[PDB]
């Protein structure tokens, strides 16, 4: 709305590697996340196809399509409730203390639903899981929502 | 692995646990036709290679161009010099230096 | 001529010019040879060294005389550069017949007869093309080390 | 035709080591390749013999024979299709990724058909094959067609 | 610009300004090159160095010209700082493919083509990302050491 945030246009100049002021359709998922929006990858996929837009063939972009797609994704930020994120992992391990065994969270984050690479899974556990093999998800989900 | 080579019909045969199976005189005929067809396919694929092969030789020959010269001239010096008073002198002396 | 090689020739010019006036005369040649152990150095050897110059041996006349005799002189690091390109896998001294074929077949300076003279004081390994490195030493500083 | 390319005559002066403006029949194969033509060595051999020309005895040349032999070889450049070069090597190794094991391509290029020396085979693999012993022929055939 | 780097440029300014008046003219450039061994230094090379300035080469004009060409110049201790963070376990030179992937995937300055130019004079180890340290040397002081 501007509140006209012109820093979204300045961040589009940091993600366009050619400097022509266009951003390919394959970068739009990760740049919506870097502007403070977490649409799921199936949602980013649907919307695209919904608009008869094929992410399979070469793509370019213009700021005039990327701005309204970020504004259509911005209504879905009401789905980001931290009660359900901590209660999900509280149902994932027994006893009254928030600890996932290391390999349980790593294999679930790579193979269940939207596949996260094991390189990204190791980069999200690095520091929050110590050598006991127990990830405290009270501080883990706190630090994941700090970015 | 062997049958890898040859301008032979890679059809006409068939392998199995204890042995290969081979056609003659029909399958024999087949292969033959096939054989010619690879010379084509092959003969043409050889060429480029051959071509290309030497094409890399030129890139090396050329690079080398000067490194030789350097080597070339450089030696010659020595053959001339090594017999020169002044140069022997420098030689015995070259060490006392720092 | 790199600048450290010119400083080495300036230090050799100062060790042969024992009068320190900047011009090596025949007395400097004889007194440098006598200080190296040559008590029998003839005057005809000193006259043949001075007969290679058109004037007195000052620093620029000594540099131009050495330049004109060393028109293909190569420092040890550039000779080892070229021998590391001939042995691109490192460590190994290259074969005798490979250096004889590649000297001849690339250039006229690598013709055989010259290759027999290369083997002839540059010994076997050196000649053969197997060792390496001792030949770079004796091309920058002559005689057996 | 001239398009009269007079640089073919200037390249003949770079390959004639005597400066008399003649190029021996043994150099004509490699100089057709250096002018942008890839005739196979059996083809260069046949044509020669076809014309009762013996490459076994001393030979000289003149520009007036080398020009029409390069123009007879120039029609055969329609045989250089890169689909068949990459599909040849794709049938040469299993799995869905373009990698030949080092020694498979080296022994096939030296002993199968027109014999390439192992010195030339090592000069064509140098840089494209790393220490894993796997030659990626997608980039290997790309760089071989860059010259 | 750290102050010891500015003192190094003040010492280089005094070695090229052999008249010691504070302004490097074309005669100072030619006499510094002749004292390094350049007897054939053309006047067009001296004119191209003076054509990079809008005025006489005093100490602040030499510092602003070097500042504008070295806008990403990094001292050896900060380059080794960043390479110790890339190899956080110490001692080991980092892999060739790890530096190619991390240069590209983080930044546009680490794009490949540029990575082929990095391997191209920064040799293998350096290029590969295995050794380390020789590249910090040649980024603060160029040419082969």
């Amino acid at each position: 709305s501007k509140a006209a945030a012109d820093d979204f246009k300045e961040a589009f100049l940091l993600f366009d590697r050619t400097g022509d002021a266009k951003i390919t359709a394959s970068q739009v998922g990760d740049i919506a996340r870097a502007l403070g929006q977490n649409p799921t990858n199936a949602e980013i996929n649907k919307i695209l196809g919904n608009p008869s837009k094929e992410e399979m063939n070469a793509a370019a972009i213009t700021f005039e399509e990327f701005l309204p797609m970020l504004q259509a994704a911005a209504n879905n930020k009401d789905q980001g409730t931290f009660e359900d994120f901590v209660e999900g992992l509280r149902v994932f391990d027994k006893e009254g203390n928030g600890t996932v065994m290391g390999a349980e969270l790593r294999h679930v984050l790579a193979t269940l639903g939207e596949k996260m690479t094991e390189e990204e899974v190791e980069e999200l556990m690095k520091g929050q899981e110590d050598s006991n093999g127990c990830i405290n998800y009270e501080a883990f989900v706190k630090h994941i929502m700090s970015v | 692995k062997l049958l890898g080579g040859g301008d032979v019909d890679h059809t006409q045969y068939a392998f199995g646990h204890t042995k290969v199976f081979f056609k003659a005189g029909l399958l024999g005929l087949l292969e033959e036709m096939r054989d010619d067809k690879l010379a084509e396919i092959i003969t043409a694929t050889q060429a480029r290679c051959r071509g290309f092969l030497m094409r890399v030789e030129y890139r090396a020959m050329v690079e080398r161009r000067e490194s030789i010269f350097c080597i070339q001239y450089n030696v010659r010096s020595f053959m001339n010099v090594k017999h020169w008073p002044w140069m022997k002198l420098f030689f015995k002396i070259k060490p006392l230096l720092k | 001529f790199d600048e450290t090689e010119i400083e080495d020739f300036k230090e050799a010019f100062t060790v042969i010019d024992q009068n320190a006036d900047g011009i090596i005369d025949k007395d400097d040649l004889r007194e440098t040879f006598a200080a190296m152990g040559r008590l029998n150095v003839k005057n005809e050897e000193l006259d043949a060294m001075i007969k290679e110059a058109s004037g007195p041996i000052n620093f620029t006349v000594f540099l131009t005389m050495f330049g004109e005799k060393l028109k293909g002189a190569d420092p040890e690091d550039v000779i080892m550069g070229a021998f590391k390109v001939l042995d691109p896998d490192g460590k190994g001294s290259i074969k005798k017949s490979f250096l004889e074929e590649l000297l001849t077949t690339g250039g006229g300076r690598f013709t055989p007869e010259e290759i027999k003279n290369m083997w002839a004081a540059f010994p076997p390994d050196v000649a053969g093309n197997v060792d390496y490195k001792n030949i770079c030493y004796v091309i920058t500083h002559g005689e057996d080390a």
